[PDB]
């Protein structure tokens, strides 16, 4: 059952790593996240997993 | 904003690419880094944002 639950919710960012080179190989894409760490925005992980 | 022929006396560099440096381009300045972009301008066009 919290199979089907995990399924039915989309989430924006899997994790929470987001490596420098990796935004700069992808720059074509305007990936929104990337745009937010080049801003100073950032977001943190939860304690439990 | 546009191409331009007219500019100041100073003299230019050789590009170094993949490095954060301070950078002037036809009297636009800033620090950044430089990598080979994908992007089509058009003969009328000097700028993207």
């Amino acid at each position: 059952i919290e199979d089907l639950l995990f399924n039915k919710v989309t989430l924006a960012d899997a994790g929470f790593m987001k490596q420098y080179g990796e935004c700069l190989g992808d720059i074509n894409a305007r990936d929104l996240i990337c745009a937010q760490k080049f801003n100073g925005l950032t977001v943190l992980p939860p304690l439990l997993t | 904003n546009a191409p331009a022929t007219v500019c100041g006396p100073k003299l230019s560099t050789d590009l170094i690419k993949n490095q954060c440096v301070n950078f002037n381009f036809n009297g636009l300045t800033g620090t950044g880094v430089l990598t080979p972009s994908s992007k089509r301008f058009q003969p009328f066009q000097q700028f993207g944002r």
